[PDB]
RNA sequence: GGAAGCUGGAAGACGGAAUCGUUAUUAAGCGCCAGGUAGUCCUGGACACUGAAUCC
RNA sequence: UUUUUUUUUUUUUUU
RNA sequence: CGUAGCUGUAGAUGAAUGCUAAUUAUAGAGUAU
RNA sequence: UUUUUUUUUU
């Protein structure tokens, strides 16, 4: 469930998972699918969405109708159910890696918290200093910058088990 | 035109021009 | 290994005693066409040609067996069998 | 998508003609001109008379006919690897166009003498 | 409602909309309602101003009928059929009989039965029935109550063909008949005149007998005198061979009398011309490799015809194309029926119609947040097109 | 020798073991022709687009 | 452009 | 220009493209099943 | 991945 899987024969995309201001939820632009992000025990789970192509005749909602947006109503309300029954809401006690979250390693030549990460192509680095703020001031920031910086582009980064 | 890279070129180069050809396997 | 090539020579054989019969009408698939390539000798291209004389539609279900269907979809399949 | 004639909607293998509404690629132009040979020959008034079989409608359809409409009909799409870049097929139709005139064949809309033209 | 009243949206219960539109909704608008989490919710309609004009229209034709008003129909080209789903259900509220067919298409590209006849006009037993039983389902109490005129009996064909322009496609076969047999009277000079006179007089004799006695029409003798035209249930009974007579019966009593307003209605008109999924073997070599035209059907002819509308005393007809079913292209509109005059060319919304959509979706808790600092940045993302619009905000949390 | 129609029951879902190395418009995919003085390659030369990740 | 269009993008050039 | 976006088919347990009674093109000559 | 036209339908 938590692999990553390129099609040869398909077009290249920048931010192929797109992500919402809701926690639990995600949008796969890859194969058109909708899909929701929760941690279960230790692991991130989706439950994918068909939406391709195949009844009543008073209104086009609900049962077989092979339409864009049923992924959309199916999701809304699969929200709900964990919420209201409380299942599983609980914090990611699982950890990302060694130097915290993913996206952020520490230098080898000097004492510093390198945050790279690509934005229209484009990137940054440098990023802020650690002996002039410790190993714990510094630490703070270096993870302050990734979740700010994807909040305005929305882009969902997946996190691995190891 | 050896492979199926540069043999399908020539199909599709056609289908361009007003012409249709079958496409199907290679 | 060798056996293989044997026991495979039964399921030629086993279409012979299928034959005899205008046209095999029972199939796998739901349209007609589809389920008309099953027979020797047709393809896609010849499964089509056949469909044509018809006056179907492409994906239309296998109507009900009948004596007089079967003299028309015979008669159709030697006139494309032929090229 | 996959249209056909790009993305200029080509059409390099179609004839107009200046009288009705009727157009045909030049795959049904040589099955006209065969089918039709009757008015040709007594047009212009053995060894002339070679092709009379041909003109069955029946003949066309079988192993046989498929076979010489394919032969006449080399496909002048298809060439040499070499013709890449500048040196690309062009239309044929310039061809086409004064033999189907020159022949004073029927069209099959309306009776009328050599209308054909390049389109 | 008037001038002072543009872009805003309309309440509709949603037990009396069904009943009002039993086929179903007008449009994409099925996909759009289906996102809303409240199943009590009202649905509500966008009143652009190409209604207006359109509405207005209307309103000084049924008043002249109690050669000012127009008699033709319009076209909608360029959000075109978004007006159908409230200019439907508005004029069936003032007792107009209103013809709804948001998907003809689906008698053309579905299972179905085909036989072919003399008339070369292929007809579908399956897809006949269907025709009439969807429009009696909310046109009914007033079909019954209309009368039946007399000078329009049983002039028409199995097929729906007129017997005037059936019988016409025998004249080659009687034409070599007669020649053959008129050796008896050419064999027995006087005046080198009226001898040749004489005997052509011998063909218009025999011409007239032969056109009245090998043909042998269906004057739909099941039905000797009608009352009414609702009354034809012997048409649901058969299928086999009662089935497309009836349905072009219909079609022509409702031009001749004239006791109410009549409408028709025919979406996504631009996949009727095209080329059908049925096959045959009447392609012209290469043009349609082997496939049926969809306009050489019966039920797509008989609403693939605009020239028509004169002879329709009662009211008219109007087509909208908006889908992307296929390519507008340049979209010859001179060619088809339709006049430069009667086209209607909608624009994108503008920006007031825009920050009303948003704010209609966000009552009907579509979106998460929508903070009012990206409202006018989402125009130019999407356009201000409706398709892109819903899409857009769909997709992502939405502003 | 190259390509195409028709026909189609040639041998393959084995192995998460192991050997060839990439210093980011690198790697991975896809598309085009210039020369080889008639045609005549899956290699070599040469241009362009999508273009991720890691402790190197 | 409210009688205007009816639409994907390349490897030399408006000196 | 190709994988486009978009949009119909079967949300393939069955898409492997070689074998050949037979023709398309270059060349003086590439033929026989 | 495929559009009508030179006229004979109340």
């Amino acid at each position: 469930r938590q692999e990553f899987f390129w099609p040869e024969k398909a077009r290249r995309t920048r931010v192929p998972l797109y992500q919402n201001s809701r926690p639990n939820l995600v949008y796969d632009q890859r194969f058109r699918r909708f899909m929701c992000m929760w941690y279960a025990n230790g692991v991130q789970v989706f439950r994918p969405f068909s939406c391709r192509g195949r009844l009543p005749d008073g209104l086009g909602i609900g049962r077989g109708s092979g339409t864009w947006e049923r992924a959309r109503a199916k999701a809304v309300v699969l929200l709900k159910q964990l919420q209201r029954q409380g299942h599983l809401d609980r914090l990611a006690k699982p950890d990302v890696t060694r130097s915290g979250v993913r996206g952020v390693y520490f230098d080898t030549e000097e004492k510093l918290w390198v945050a790279t990460w690509n934005e229209h192509g484009l990137r940054r680095f440098k990023a802020f200093p650690t002996m002039e703020m410790g190993f714990d001031a510094a630490y703070q920031a270096a993870v302050a910058v990734r979740r700010q910086k994807l909040r305005e582009n929305y882009i969902f980064s997946m996190q691995r088990n190891r | 035109c050896m492979n199926k890279k540069n043999r399908l070129a020539l199909r599709k180069r056609r289908r361009r021009m007003g012409e249709r050809v079958s496409l199907r396997y290679r | 290994r060798q056996a293989k090539k044997q026991t495979k020579l039964a399921a030629k054989n086993a279409r012979k005693m299928k034959e005899s019969k205008g046209l095999l009408l029972e199939g796998k698939k739901t349209a007609l066409c589809m389920n008309l390539m099953q027979n020797t000798g047709i393809a896609w291209y010849r499964s089509l040609q056949v469909c044509k004389h018809l006056e179907m539609h492409r994906r239309a279900p296998v109507p009900r067996v009948t004596a007089g269907f079967r003299e028309k979809v015979t008669q159709a399949v030697a006139v494309v069998k032929l090229g | 998508a996959r249209r056909v004639g790009g993305i200029g909607r080509r059409c390099f293998l179609t004839l107009h003609c200046s009288a009705c509404s009727f157009f045909f690629q030049t795959s049904d132009a040589i099955k006209l001109i065969l089918t039709q040979q009757h008015h040709i020959l007594r047009k212009k008034g053995a060894s002339k008379f070679s092709l009379l079989p041909l003109a069955d409608a029946s003949l066309l359809l079988k192993r046989r006919g498929a076979l010489v409409l394919r032969s006449l009909h080399g496909d002048p799409l298809v060439g040499s690897r070499r013709q890449r870049g500048e040196f690309a097929p062009q239309a044929p139709t310039a061809e086409m166009a004064k033999m189907l005139n020159k022949s004073c064949v029927p069209c099959p809309r309306c009776k009328r003498e050599g209308r054909w033209e390049e389109g | 409602v008037g001038v002072e009243d543009v872009g805003r949206f309309r309440l509709f219960d949603r037990h009396r909309l069904v009943e009002l539109l039993p086929e179903g909704l007008a449009g994409e608008l099925s996909r759009d309602v289906e996102m809303i989490p409240s199943a009590t919710s009202p649905i509500g309609v966008m009143l652009r101003k190409a209604t207006l004009e359109l509405q207005m229209q209307l309103e000084l034709f049924a008043r002249v009928h109690a050669l000012a008003a127009v008699q033709r129909g319009f076209l909608l080209d360029g959000g075109k059929s978004c007006v159908l789903n409230y200019l439907i259900p508005w004029a069936r509220e003032n007792n107009w009989l209103v013809v709804y067919e948001p998907l003809p298409s689906r008698y053309a590209r579905e299972i179905g039965d085909i036989k072919r006849s003399s008339a070369g006009v292929y007809i579908q037993s399956s897809f006949s029935q269907e025709f009439l039983e969807r429009l009696g389902r909310f046109n009914r109490r007033l079909l019954e109550e209309l009368p039946v005129a007399r000078r329009c009996y049983g002039q028409a064909a199995l097929d729906g063909v007129h017997r005037l322009y059936a019988e016409r496609s025998y004249h080659s076969l009687l034409e070599k008949a007669l020649e053959k047999d008129l050796d008896e009277i050419r064999e027995q000079l006087d005046s080198q005149l009226r001898e040749e006179i004489l005997l052509a007089r011998e063909r218009l004799a025999l011409w007239h007998t032969y056109r009245r006695e090998v043909s042998i029409p269906s004057m739909k003798s099941r039905l000797p005198n009608p009352a009414s035209v609702w009354e034809i249930a012997e048409f649901g009974l058969q299928n086999e061979a009662f089935a497309t007579q009836a349905l072009y019966e219909v079609w022509e009593q409702l031009k001749k009398q004239t006791q109410l307003n009549v409408l028709i209605a025919v979406d996504e008109w631009n996949e009727c011309f095209p080329v059908s999924e049925y096959v045959s073997m009447r392609y012209e070599g290469t043009r349609f490799n082997g496939h049926i035209p969809a306009f050489h059907l019966s039920t797509p002819r008989l609403l693939s015809r605009f020239d028509d509308a004169q002879q329709f005393q009662r009211g008219l007809k109007i087509c909208a194309t908006s889908w992307r079913r296929s390519n507008r292209r340049d979209y010859r509109p001179d060619l088809l029926g339709v006049r430069q005059e009667e086209i209607r060319t909608v624009r994108n919304f503008s920006p007031l119609e825009f920050a009303n959509f948003v704010a209609y979706y966000h009552k009907k808790k579509i979106l998460h947040e929508f903070p009012r600092e990206k409202l006018d940045y989402f125009y130019m993302l999407s356009g201000g097109n409706g398709f892109q619009a819903r899409r857009l905000l769909a997709s992502l949390y939405g502003g």
